C-alpha cells in the first residue's frame, strides 16, 4: 500500500537528505559546473526511490518548469539547490510531478517533487542528484557526510555560519 | 597635458580625451548612415566618415576648451577591413567604402577556392578566403570602374583601409600609412615576412603602387595641424591593448557591432584547426605580437535592427527590460546571419532567420532571443579558442557598448559556465589607441603606469540556470544549420 | 420573416439575420480568448464559446427588435474538428476544447502510423493521420482524466465537436446531434458506410456511448426556446454552399483564420494522390455529396499574430497599407507553421519561421511577407487540386475576412496566374448555413431562388507582375523545407 | 470552509475566494467593454456585466474544485452610482447601464440648481448636484423611452444600481435589494431618515414602485443556487472596511479607476464646507456609520487610455519604467478631466487636456505626467479632508490596482509630505465585502479575528524631492483652471 496517512517515527546547521540513496562526490558528477563547484559546493545523491523532499526549513524559491530542480532558502540564511540528474531539461519534465509552489513556506521532509526513477534511469544521461550551497561566499565551514541516506531522515551536510 | 583618441566605428565616430592619469574627460560620438545598395551589401560614404570623425575632434577639444598645445599626441583606432580607393590628386573616392560586413565579393572568393589557393592564404596571412577581408574588395572596385587599374599603375589612385584614409585627410595627403595589425587584415599582407605578399597581389592584380607604407602601432608617422599622429591599431587589437592583454594566453571579447574575441599568443603564430583566424596584435611596447581570433559580424548591430527597421524598442537600453519580462523565449531562436556567418562558420550565403514560432510568441520573446544569440555566438568561438589553444578560460574579460546590458552579461555567464569580468571603463578601444600614442610620444613610458586602472567593476558568476546551458545551446546549433547557405549560388 | 445563423469561428462568434430575399440585416460578432498552454497547443474554453455564441444570438434579435415569432429557423455553422467532452448530467466540460490547430496528439498519430493503420484511415474516412482531426484528441482527454473512460461506458460523459456542443446547450440537453460534414472530420466516421467506424473506435478505445447521432445538414433536429434548429454544416462546407458550389468541379477558397479550399465532386469519393483530403459536403438540397479539400492552418491568424503579439499593426486592415509601402519583401520569406504545416505537407513538427534577413529589412517587409504566405499556401493546394482532379480552374471564387485585402487578392492573382472572383457578400459561411436551415423549414424550396444574389463584385486579373510568379514561388518552396521538422521527436 | 466575493468593477469583474484565516486562494478577473456613444458619455451593457460576473463565479470555484457546499456565503461589492432599469417580467434592460462617469445628465442638474434645490440635496443626502449620482440618470432613461414611466407606476419595470442588478439575476428575480452605502449614492435617499426621500422622488418623478428595499450591509438577504447572499457594500465603502477603517478619523485612498478617499466619522454626519461628500459607510459589525469622501473619476483609467487608445505602453505596469526614464515632465501637465472634474471641483463641462508642450517633449514626459496627476488629485481632496475634519493624517493608507506602481506611491509621498503605508494585500475591496458576508453568516464574529492580517508591507516616506512639492503643485493648479468649463452650455 502507501504509508503517508500513518504517523512516522520522528526525528551548526544540518542539511537533511532531499533524496534517499548513496552519497557520491560532487566532483564525481559528469558536469563541470558541479564537478568543479562553479555553481556551488556540496554533494550528489545516487537516488533509490520516487520523491525529493525539502532539505531544510524554509521557503521554496524556484521549481523549474520541467520540475526536475528546485531552490530553497533556510531561515538560517542558506540557499541550497537540488537538481535531479544532469541535462534533464531535455526530458521536458517527463517523469516529474510538481507537488509544491514557488513561494512556499516548508519544513524538513515536506515533499516538493515526486519522480519516477524507472523511467528516469532508462532515459536521463545521469540520475545523480547534486545538492549544493549556492551562497558559499556567505559560509565559514563545510563538513560533508557519507554512505547511505534516506529521504527526510539522514543528514548529508553540516554548515557552520 | 592630454592625448586624443579617434575611434571610428562601423556605426559611430567617437573622439575621446585623456589626462596623464587615464581618465576620460570628454567623449563625443557622431553616428552615421549605413548604405545597403542590395541585400547582402553594406557601404559607408568615405566623406560621411571623415565628416563625422572631424566633427568629433573639433568637439572634444571645445567641449572643455583645450587646443593643439595642451595635447601630446593623437591615437587612431578604426573599424578593420573596409576598403577605400581614392584619387590621389583630388582626394575624392572612386566609390563608397565597401564595408567588412558586405558580401558582394563572394564570387571572387569562389574563384580563389577553385584555384586551390586555399592553403597558401591561411599560411601566409592567417586568414580565410571570405568576403570579409579587404583584398578582393579592392579587386571589385577596380573591376567595376573603367580604367581604374591602368590609372593605378600610373599612380593616380591609391588604396587604404580607414586608418590610412583618416591620416591622409588629416595630413593634407603627405603621409599615406597603415600599421601592422591593420595591414594584416587585408589578405594582401604576409604575416611572416611582415610586408605585402606579391602572389596575393598578382592573383587579384592590385598594383603595388596603390598600397601604403605599413609602419608600426606606436611611432610618430606625421603631424596634424587641424599634433603628432603617433598611434594606430585596428579597434579590436587596440581593445585587447586597453585591456592590457599584452602577454600570452590573455584574452578579451568585445560586444560592439559584432563580437570579436582575441587572445595574445606572443612571438608565435598558432595555426587554427578550428575555424579561427591568426592575426597580429601589439606587445607591451606596441611591437608585433601574434593573436588568435573569432569574428562574429552580428552582436549589437542586431539591437540596432530591432530599433531602426523593426521599431520594436526606441532605445537599445530598452532591450534589457523587455527581454527580462518573459523568462524564456518560448522556443524561438534568432540567427543574425544578416551578412552571412563569420567564425567559426564562414558562410557568405547564410542569411538571418527566426525560428520555432508559435501563435503565443510575442515581441519580448524575439527581443530576448536577439540578446541570446550574442551569447551563443560568443560560446561558438570560445569553445573554438580552447580547442586551438589548450588554455581554459576561467573568467571572461569584456568590453563594448553592449556590456552595459546586465541580462546579456549574466546570460553569457550561464551559457558559458564561466565568470564574466566587467570593467568600469567601457571605452577601452579608444584607451588602447591612446596608450599606443602616449608610448611613442614619451607621454607614458609603458603599461605598468596604467595597470592600476583595470578595476573589474562587476563580476558575473553562473547562477543556477547554467544547468540549462547545453539544452539551450543545442537548439541554437540546429537553428544555425538551417540559416546556412540560403543565398543560391 | 427571418432566419438566424450562428457561425462560431475559431477566433470569433458571430450571429447574422436574413430576410426572405437573402440580405444581411444585422451581424454581431464577439471575439474570445485563445489559450496556448504549451507552444504547439491551442485550446478554447467550451463555456467562453457558448457564452459568446449566446450573447450574439440575444443581440442580433435586439439590435433591431424581432424575437422568436418572426423567425422561421436557426442554422448552425461552426469551426470543425475541435473536440469537447462533457458531463452529461452537470453540462460541465471535463477539459477545455482541444482545438483543430493544436499539435498535442502527434505521439498518438505516430503509434497509428507504426501499426500500419495508414491506408485503412485514408480509405474509410478520406483523412490523414494527423493531430488536426478529432479522433485522437478524444483519446488524449480520456487518457488524462482519471476514470473518464469507464465513466464513458456507464454513459456519464459524452463527446462532441462544436455543432453538437452548441445545440445541446440550446436544447437543454435533449438532443445531442452532429451532421454528416461535421462527423466526417473526426477520423471516427466511415465516409462510405456513413456511420461511426468501429475499428477506428477500437484502436483509440472510445466507447460508442459517447458519440452523437449523425443526422443530416438540412432537417429540423430539435426546437430552441431561448425556434426550429434545422441546419448544420462545418463552416467550410457551408461556405461552399453559400457560394452555391453545389455541382461537381465547382470550388471556392476561404481566407479566414486558415485557408480552406474545397471542390464539390458530387456522388463520387475521389482518392487524393497529392496530399489532399476526401471529405463530405452538401448537394443542392443538403444531401451527401463528397468534396475534395486542402486545409492550411494559417491565413489571417498570421495577421492576428502581427497585431496582438508582435504589435506591428493595431488593425488587420492596416496590413494592406504597410505591405504596399515597400514593393517587394527584400528576399524575406515567412512560413506560418505555428501549429505545424497542413496540406499538402502534413508535418506536425514544423514551426513558424522568418527567412532571408538582412540589416535593411524593416517591419513593412515582414508585414508584406506575412500577407504573401497566404497566397503561396493557396498556390500549394490549388496546384494539388488540379493534379487530383484534372480540372484547371480559370478563375478562383473566394470568401472570408481577409478577402477585403485588395493587395492579397491581387498578389494571389499574380502568383497563381488566374482571375480571382470576389463577391459583395463576404459573409457566405453564415448564409450557407442559413439556406441549409430555410430549406428544411420550407422557407425557400431550393437554390434557384438564391442564384440571383451571387454578384461577383470585384474581379482580379493577373497584372504584368505574374511573370515573377515562379521565381517568387521557388523561394517559398525552399523556405518551407527548412521550417519542416523543427520540433524534435 | 470558504467565503466568495464578487467584486464588479467599472472596468473588470473579479471573483475571489477566502479561507477561514483570510487568505486569497483564487482570483479570477474578466475585463469588459466600455461603451462611449458620444464624447462625455460612458455606458456598460447590463448583460455584459452579468455575463462576466457569472463567468468569474463559475471559475474560482473550478480553478480549485470546490462548490456550493464548502462555502459559507457570498459577499457583493460593486462599482457605485451606475443605474440600470429593467423589465421585471423578461429580466431584459430597457437601456444600457449609464455609468457614474457619464456626463449625459448635466442639463437635468442645471434645472435642479435653477430651482434652488441645491441646499436641500446636500442636507438630506450629503451629495452634490452633479451627473455622477444615480438620481437623474433614472430620469433620463424614463424620459427617453416611450411609456416607461406609466409602466413604472403599473410596476412592469424597476430601478437598481449594480448590487441590486446582480443579486436579482442570482436569485431568479425573487429578492430585489440595495444596502445602505449603495442606496445613499443615488441622490434619491435620505441619509438621516435612512429611507427613500420623497421630495427627491417628486422633482425627478420616479415612481417609488421602481426602487429596492434598502436592507443592510451584513445580513442574509436571500439564497443562490448557481448559497446565502449575506453582504453588500459599494466598493469604496467595502475597501474602507477591508482596511479595518472602522473607527472615526480612520481613512484610506483607493487608486483604482478613479481615486476615492474616505474617512470614517462614526455616528456623526459632518457637513463638508470644502467640496467633499457626506456618504454612509459600515461600523465594526456592518452598521451605519457616516463617512467623509473625495471622489476623483480618473486615476488608473488614464493609464488605460495610454495603453488602449494612445497605444503608448502595452501594459499599465510599463508606466513605471518609462515614467522613470526622464526625471521630470519638462513642464507638461495632464489634467484627466475625461468625464469632467470630480471632487473638489464638480465641473461637468471640464474636459481632459495636456499642457506646456515644447518640441523636446517626448512620450515618456506624457506617461510620467499621467502618473503625476493621480498624485496631485489625491493632494486636492486630502487637503480638503483636513479642512473639513481638523485631523492631519501623518500617514496614508492605500489600496488598489495602481498601488503596485512604486514611482506613483513615492511621488505621492513627496507631493503630499506624508508617509504612504502599503499593504501586501492589494485586494482589500473584495475582502471588505467578504468580512461583511462572514459576519452575517456567523463565519467570523467580528474584526479582531481579522486585525492580524493588516501587515503594512511597504512604507513610503518623503525623500528630498518633497521640497519641490508646492512648486510642482502650483503648476497643476493653474493647469486645472484652464481645463475647466470647456464644453459649452
Ligand atoms: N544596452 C544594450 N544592449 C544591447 N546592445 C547595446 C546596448 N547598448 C548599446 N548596444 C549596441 O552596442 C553597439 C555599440 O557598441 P560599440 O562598441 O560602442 O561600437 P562599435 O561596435 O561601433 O565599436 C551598438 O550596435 C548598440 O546597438
Ligand atoms: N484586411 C485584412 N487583411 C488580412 N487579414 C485580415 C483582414 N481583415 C481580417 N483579416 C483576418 O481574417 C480573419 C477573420 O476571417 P473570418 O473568415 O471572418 O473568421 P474565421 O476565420 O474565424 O472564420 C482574422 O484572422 C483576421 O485577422
Ligand atoms: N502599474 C500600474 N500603474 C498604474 N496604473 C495601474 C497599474 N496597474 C494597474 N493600473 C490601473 O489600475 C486600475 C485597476 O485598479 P482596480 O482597483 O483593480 O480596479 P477598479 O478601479 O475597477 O476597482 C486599472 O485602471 C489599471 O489601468
Amino acid at each position: 500500500g502507501l504509508f503517508d496517512k500513518l504517523k512516522s517515527l520522528v526525528s551548526t546547521i544540518e542539511i537533511i537528505a532531499p533524496l534517499s540513496g548513496e552519497i557520491v562526490n560532487i566532483e564525481d558528477v559528469p558536469d563541470v559546473v558541479f564537478a568543479e563547484k562553479i555553481v556551488g559546493d556540496g554533494i550528489a545523491i545516487k537516488p533509490t526511490g520516487n520523491k525529493m523532499v525539502a532539505p531544510v526549513d524554509g521557503t521554496i524559491g524556484k521549481i523549474f518548469e520541467t520540475n526536475h530542480a528546485f531552490s530553497i532558502e533556510s531561515d538560517s540564511g542558506v540557499e541550497l539547490f537540488v537538481h535531479f540528474g544532469i541535462d534533464t531539461v531535455e526530458l521536458k519534465g517527463e517523469g516529474f510531478k510538481r507537488i509544491a509552489e514557488e513561494g512556499q513556506r516548508v519544513k524538513v521532509g515536506d515533499t516538493v517533487i515526486e519522480f519516477d526513477l524507472p523511467l528516469l534511469e532508462e532515459k536521463a544521461k545521469s540520475t545523480l542528484t547534486p545538492v549544493v550551497i549556492s551562497n558559499m561566499d556567505e559560509i565559514k565551514e563545510l563538513i560533508k557526510l557519507s554512505g547511505s541516506v534516506t529521504v527526510g531522515e539522514t543528514p548529508v551536510i553540516r554548515i557552520k555560519k | 597635458k592630454y592625448i586624443v583618441a579617434l575611434d571610428q566605428g562601423t556605426t559611430s565616430s567617437r573622439a575621446v580625451v585623456m589626462d596623464h592619469d587615464a581618465n576620460i574627460i570628454s567623449v563625443s560620438q557622431r553616428e552615421f548612415e549605413q548604405i545597403y545598395p542590395k541585400p547582402g551589401w553594406v557601404e559607408h560614404d568615405p566623406m560621411e566618415i571623415w565628416a563625422t570623425q572631424s566633427s568629433t575632434l573639433v568637439e572634444v577639444l571645445a567641449k572643455a576648451d583645450i587646443s593643439s598645445d595642451q595635447i601630446a599626441a593623437i591615437g587612431i583606432t578604426n573599424q578593420r577591413e573596409t576598403t577605400i580607393v581614392w584619387e590621389k590628386e583630388t582626394g575624392k573616392p572612386i566609390y563608397n567604402a565597401i564595408v567588412w560586413q558586405c558580401r558582394r565579393t563572394a564570387e571572387i572568393c569562389e574563384h580563389l577556392k577553385r584555384d586551390g589557393l586555399e592553403d597558401y592564404i591561411r599560411s601566409n596571412t592567417g586568414l580565410v578566403i571570405d568576403p570579409y577581408f579587404s583584398g578582393t574588395k579592392v579587386k571589385w572596385i577596380l573591376d567595376h570602374v573603367e580604367g581604374s587599374r591602368e590609372r593605378a599603375r600610373r599612380g593616380e589612385l591609391l588604396f587604404g583601409t580607414v586608418d590610412t584614409w583618416l591620416i591622409w585627410k588629416m595630413t593634407q595627403g603627405r603621409v599615406h600609412v597603415t600599421d601592422y595589425t591593420n595591414a594584416s587584415r587585408t589578405m594582401l599582407f604576409n604575416i611572416h615576412t611582415l610586408d605585402w605578399d606579391d602572389k596575393m597581389l598578382e592573383v587579384l592584380d592590385i598594383p603595388r603602387e596603390m598600397l601604403p607604407e605599413v609602419r608600426r602601432s606606436s611611432e610618430v608617422y606625421g603631424q596634424t595641424n587641424i599634433i603628432p599622429i603617433s598611434g594606430i591599431a585596428g579597434d579590436q587589437q587596440a581593445a585587447l591593448f586597453g585591456q592590457l592583454c599584452v602577454k600570452e594566453g590573455m584574452a578579451k571579447n568585445t560586444y560592439g557591432t559584432g563580437c570579436f574575441m582575441l587572445m595574445n599568443t606572443g612571438e608565435k603564430a598558432v595555426k587554427s584547426e578550428n575555424g579561427l583566424l591568426t592575426t597580429i596584435a601589439c606587445g607591451p611596447t606596441g611591437e608585433v605580437n601574434y593573436a588568435l581570433e573569432g569574428a562574429v559580424f552580428m552582436a549589437g548591430a542586431s539591437i540596432q535592427w530591432l530599433r531602426d527597421e523593426m521599431k520594436l524598442i526606441n532605445d537599445a537600453y530598452d532591450s534589457e527590460y523587455f527581454a527580462t519580462k518573459v523568462q524564456n523565449t518560448n522556443g524561438v531562436y534568432v540567427v543574425p546571419a544578416f551578412t552571412g556567418l563569420g567564425a567559426p562558420y564562414w558562410d557568405p550565403y547564410a542569411r538571418g532567420a527566426i525560428f520555432g514560432l508559435t501563435r503565443g510568441v510575442n515581441a519580448n520573446h524575439i527581443i530576448r532571443a536577439t540578446l541570446e544569440s550574442i551569447a551563443y555566438q560568443t560560446r561558438d568561438v570560445l569553445e573554438a579558442m580552447q580547442a586551438d589553444s589548450g588554455i581554459r578560460l576561467h573568467a571572461l574579460r569584456v568590453d563594448g557598448g553592449a556590456v552595459a546590458n546586465n541580462f546579456l552579461m549574466q546570460f553569457q555567464s550561464d551559457i558559458l559556465g564561466t565568470r564574466v569580468e566587467r570593467p568600469e571603463v567601457r571605452e577601452v578601444t579608444a584607451l588602447g589607441a591612446a596608450y599606443l600614442a602616449g608610448l611613442a610620444v614619451g607621454f607614458w613610458q609603458n603599461l605598468d603606469e596604467l595597470q592600476e586602472k583595470a578595476v573589474i567593476e562587476r563580476e558575473f558568476r553562473p547562477g543556477i540556470e547554467t544547468t540549462e546551458r547545453n539544452y539551450r545551446y543545442a537548439g541554437w546549433k540546429k537553428a544555425v544549420k538551417r540559416a546556412m547557405a540560403w543565398e543560391e549560388h
